[PDB]
């Protein structure tokens, strides 16, 4: 109940969303006879939006004045409600992906310049060793904080290039 | 004077010439060293008269991307009829247009 | 056989088949699990 | 002359230059002139610049050795 | 060269019809260029102010209203065909100036005969910042 | 007209000069550098500000450098 807002399986607009839904969607399978392919289609439309319907209530989801649902963003606020799972969770599993994308080009870029013309390399993948850098990223972030510890993750200001002042 | 003239197997069917990208010009054979090679690989693709000065080889390029063009517009036409023929309502149509 | 191993072990054609791989596991995913908006287990 | 006015050839090199485009690059020395010119060290850089050139002369005062 | 060569208007002009990127008004207020050349034989080449003419065997004689065009000229006939064609530049009093070949031995050699000049001796990048030179009128790279 | 100004930094190998559609540069002796020979612009005034000797320019940054400024007819490439 934070923001002023109800949960969507205690709210009236929710539910006529949903029954507006029904409507057209049994609007649109009246058309057909219950024997065709498009009834099929349209039968498992409803069951699908009956069920996302149920999962979005008894879930923590909450809507504010027009029964679309909400989304808590701030932590705390979000784990004292049961909110985490909305974007607290998917944004530690996206930092999770979007570091192993990170520490696998990192790696490949690494691996392949100790080698004559590694532009090659670079334009012509290493299909097995690009594989073995793609299974060997579950550990990321340990590998990561490593070669922070021991200096190697950042390069030092002299060998670096720099523009002008 | 007008008769048919064919030589016999000037270009070998090989897959060495696909593993490098640049080799229809000398300036993309000596291999990439910066970005604005790679659009320079899609820009001279079809700048047959920039790869040789030789118009024999030009015009059978010509031939050869004519063929290709046709085939890929047949491919279209086929799989418009496939479309027609499984994921339509013709024989509905047909019915009551 | 190894050159068209090297076609194939080109950007483009890697590429393509990331997309290819990411497209159809995302597909799958929401195919199989119809709609979902919150992690709940 | 004694020894030589420059560095060994074949030896990697850091530009020291600010306004060059490899300031702070390693490069390769090709030959490094012996007459008395402002700018005797040939340096061949792996990776070209704008410009599409990869070599340039340098004085002796702005290479040093790859940290 | 050793002896700059006049120019002569009584040279027979390439074969040629009409050209409506030629001379215009400017040539009749301000300075236009001459250029001349000696063909051993006739042949066809391209103007930079039109189409294409035919030179005759022997001294030929083209007006410009552009220095540029006149180099373009001059390096067209030097790569096709090897000229080594030279053009002056007419003022409206008619002060003639010789331009191409100043030391007659072209740019591209050196004759241990000019004076370098506008050559700054100091490096690139060691300039001095133009708060340096301030109400002066003074350019960095003028010094 | 415009200001073409040339440094130590040139090697002398005439591809400014070659690039240079209006007779601008020229090849002096020198001694500064391996071919012996210097960019030299004795005829600046005919010079427009088309860059074309700093595309041909071999050097790191450049060794010869054109700043516009104060066009005139023979600048501004007026055939009127
Ligand atoms: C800088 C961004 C930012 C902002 C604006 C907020 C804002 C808020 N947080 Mg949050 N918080 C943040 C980042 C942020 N948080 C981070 C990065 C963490 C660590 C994961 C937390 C952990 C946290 C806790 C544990 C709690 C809050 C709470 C609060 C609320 C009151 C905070 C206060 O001092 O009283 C407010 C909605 C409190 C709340 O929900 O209100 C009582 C609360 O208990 N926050
Ligand atoms: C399905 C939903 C979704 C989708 C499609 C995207 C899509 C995207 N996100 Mg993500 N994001 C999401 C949800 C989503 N986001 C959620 C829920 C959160 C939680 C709040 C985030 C937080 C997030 C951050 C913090 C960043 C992105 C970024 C990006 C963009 C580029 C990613 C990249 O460079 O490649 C993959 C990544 C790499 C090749 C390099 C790795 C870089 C990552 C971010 C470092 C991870 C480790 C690091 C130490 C964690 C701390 C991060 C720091 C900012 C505090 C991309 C458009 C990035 C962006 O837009 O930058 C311009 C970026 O920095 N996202
Ligand atoms: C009869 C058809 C025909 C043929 C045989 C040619 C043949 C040629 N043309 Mg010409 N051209 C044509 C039609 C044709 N053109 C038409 C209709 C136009 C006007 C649009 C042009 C405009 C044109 C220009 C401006 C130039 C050429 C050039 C060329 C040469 C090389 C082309 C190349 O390498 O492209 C390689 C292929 C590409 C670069 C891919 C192009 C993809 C476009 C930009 C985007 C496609 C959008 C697509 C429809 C939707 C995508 C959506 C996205 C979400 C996927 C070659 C001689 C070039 C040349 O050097 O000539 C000697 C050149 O400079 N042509
Ligand atoms: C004009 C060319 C063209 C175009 C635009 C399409 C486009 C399409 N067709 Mg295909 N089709 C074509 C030619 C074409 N086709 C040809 C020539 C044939 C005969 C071999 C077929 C046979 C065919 C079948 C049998 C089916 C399609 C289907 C499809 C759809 C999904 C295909 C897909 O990504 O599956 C994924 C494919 C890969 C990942 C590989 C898509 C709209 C499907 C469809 O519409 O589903 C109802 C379907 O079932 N097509
Ligand atoms: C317009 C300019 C431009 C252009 C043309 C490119 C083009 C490219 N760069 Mg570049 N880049 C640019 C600007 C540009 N970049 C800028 C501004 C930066 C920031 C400074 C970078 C930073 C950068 C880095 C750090 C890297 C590239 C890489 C690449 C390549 C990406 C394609 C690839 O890896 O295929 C392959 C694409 C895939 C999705 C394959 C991924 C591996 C799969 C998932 C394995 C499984 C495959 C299996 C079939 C399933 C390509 C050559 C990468 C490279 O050289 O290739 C590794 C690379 O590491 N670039
Ligand atoms: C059939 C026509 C066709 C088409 C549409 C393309 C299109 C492309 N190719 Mg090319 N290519 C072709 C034929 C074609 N190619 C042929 C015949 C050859 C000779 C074998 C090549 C050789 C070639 C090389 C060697 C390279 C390309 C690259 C590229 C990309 C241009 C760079 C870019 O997007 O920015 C830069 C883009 C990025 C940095 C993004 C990198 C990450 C992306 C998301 C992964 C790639 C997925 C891709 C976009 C989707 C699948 C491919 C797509 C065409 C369906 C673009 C996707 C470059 C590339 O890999 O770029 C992707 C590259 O290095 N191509
Ligand atoms: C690379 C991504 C990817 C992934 C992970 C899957 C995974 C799956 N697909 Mg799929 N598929 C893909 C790409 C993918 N597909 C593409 C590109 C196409 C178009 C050609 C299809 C076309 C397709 C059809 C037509 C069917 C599947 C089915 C299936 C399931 C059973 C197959 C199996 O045992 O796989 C290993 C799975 C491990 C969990 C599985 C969940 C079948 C299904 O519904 O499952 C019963 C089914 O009927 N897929
Ligand atoms: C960058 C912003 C952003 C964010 C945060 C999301 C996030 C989401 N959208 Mg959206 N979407 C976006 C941009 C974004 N999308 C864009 C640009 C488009 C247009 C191309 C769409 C089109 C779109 C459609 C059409 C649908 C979504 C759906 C979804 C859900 C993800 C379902 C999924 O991938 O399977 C989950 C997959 C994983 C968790 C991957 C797991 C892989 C390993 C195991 C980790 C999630 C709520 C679907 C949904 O459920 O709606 C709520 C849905 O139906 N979106
Ligand atoms: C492994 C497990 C992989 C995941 C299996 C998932 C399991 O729910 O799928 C069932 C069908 O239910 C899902 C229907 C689907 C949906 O609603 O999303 N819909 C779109 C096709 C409506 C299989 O039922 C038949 O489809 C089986 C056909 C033969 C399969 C042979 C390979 C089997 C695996 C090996
Ligand atoms: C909890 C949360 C939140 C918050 C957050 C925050 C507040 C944050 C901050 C943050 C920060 C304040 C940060 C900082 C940083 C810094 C730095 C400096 C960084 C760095 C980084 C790096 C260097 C990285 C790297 C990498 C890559 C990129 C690739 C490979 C891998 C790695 C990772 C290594 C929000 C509400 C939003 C949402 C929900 C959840
Ligand atoms: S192009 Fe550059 S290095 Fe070459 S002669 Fe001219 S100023 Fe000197
Ligand atoms: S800008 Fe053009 S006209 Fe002027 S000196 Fe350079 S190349 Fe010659």
């Amino acid at each position: 109940d934070v923001a002023g807002l109800t949960p969507c399986s205690e709210s009236k607009a929710y539910n006529k969303l949903e029954r507006k839904e029904l409507k057209t969607l049994e609007k649109r399978l009246k058309k057909y006879e219950p024997g065709s392919a498009p009834y099929l289609a349209l039968q498992a439309t409803k069951e699908r939006t009956q069920n996302r319907f149920k999962n979005y209530a008894k879930a923590g989801l909450l809507c504010g004045n027009d029964g679309l649902p909400h989304l808590i963003s701030d932590p705390g606020l979000a784990l004292r409600f049961n909110h985490a799972g909305e974007v607290f969770i998917p944004t530690f599993g996206f930092l999770y992906v979007a570091g192993y994308i990170g520490h696998v080009g990192r790696q490949y870029i690494i691996k392949s310049k100790e080698d004559a013309k590694p532009t090659d390399k670079e334009i012509i993948l290493d299909v097995p060793l690009a594989l073995q850098l793609a299974f060997q990223g579950w550990a990321w972030p340990l590998a990561a904080i490593q070669e922070l510890r021991n200096g190697s993750l950042l390069e030092k200001d002299e060998n670096i290039t720099v523009s002008p002042r | 004077k007008v008769k048919i003239a064919v030589d016999r197997n000037p270009v070998e069917t090989n897959f060495e010439k696909w593993a490098k990208p640049g080799h229809f010009s000398r300036a993309l054979a000596k291999g990439p060293n910066t970005t604005t090679w790679i659009w320079n690989l899609h820009a001279d693709a079809h700048d047959f008269d920039n790869h040789t000065s030789d118009l024999e080889e030009i015009s059978r390029k010509v031939f050869s991307a004519h063929f290709g063009q046709l085939g890929i517009i047949l491919i279209w036409l086929s799989g418009m009829y496939f479309h027609g023929a499984r994921f339509s309502n013709y024989e509905g149509w047909l019915s009551d247009p | 056989m190894k050159d068209f191993t090297t076609y194939l072990s080109t950007a483009p054609v890697v590429g393509l088949g990331w997309a290819i791989f990411t497209s159809g596991l995302l597909i799958e995913i929401n195919r199989f699990f119809p709609d979902p908006l919150v992690f709940s287990f | 002359k004694k020894k030589e006015v420059g560095p060994k050839r074949g030896s990697l090199v850091k530009v020291l230059r600010p306004e060059s485009y490899w300031y702070n690059q390693v490069g390769k020395v090709v030959s490094v002139d012996q007459s008395g010119i402002r700018y005797p060290v040939v340096v061949r850089f792996e990776n070209q610049n704008y410009a599409g050139v990869s070599t340039n002369n340098y004085a002796l005062d702005e290479v040093t050795d790859p940290p | 060269p050793w002896k700059q060569p006049e120019l002569d208007p009584d040279t027979p002009s390439p074969i040629f019809g009409g050209s409506t990127g030629g001379l215009l008004r400017k040539a009749q207020v301000e300075e236009f260029y001459v250029t001349t050349w000696e063909s051993p034989k006739e042949q066809i080449f391209e103007m930079p102010t039109g189409g294409a003419a035919i030179m005759r065997k022997g001294p030929n004689l083209l007006k410009f209203a552009r220095k540029e065009q006149c180099l373009a000229l001059t390096t067209q006939l030097r790569t096709k065909f090897k000229m080594t064609p030279c053009f002056y530049r007419v003022y409206a009093d008619g002060k003639v100036e010789y331009l191409h070949p100043k030391d007659g031995v072209y740019p591209e050699k050196v004759n241990a005969g000019r004076v370098g000049v506008n050559q700054n001796m100091r490096s690139i990048g060691e300039n001095v910042d133009p708060i340096k030179v301030k109400f002066t009128g003074s350019q960095p790279f003028t010094i | 007209a415009h200001v073409v100004k040339i440094y130590d930094t040139c090697i002398g190998c005439t591809q400014c000069v070659r690039a240079c559609p209006l007779d601008v540069l020229e090849m002096v002796p020198w001694d500064g550098c391996k071919a012996a020979q210097m960019a030299s612009s004795p005829r600046t005034e005919d010079c427009v500000g088309c860059k074309r000797c700093e595309t041909a320019c071999p050097t790191d940054f450049l060794s010869v450098r054109v700043y516009l400024g104060n066009e005139s007819t023979r600048s501004l490439g007026l055939a009127y």
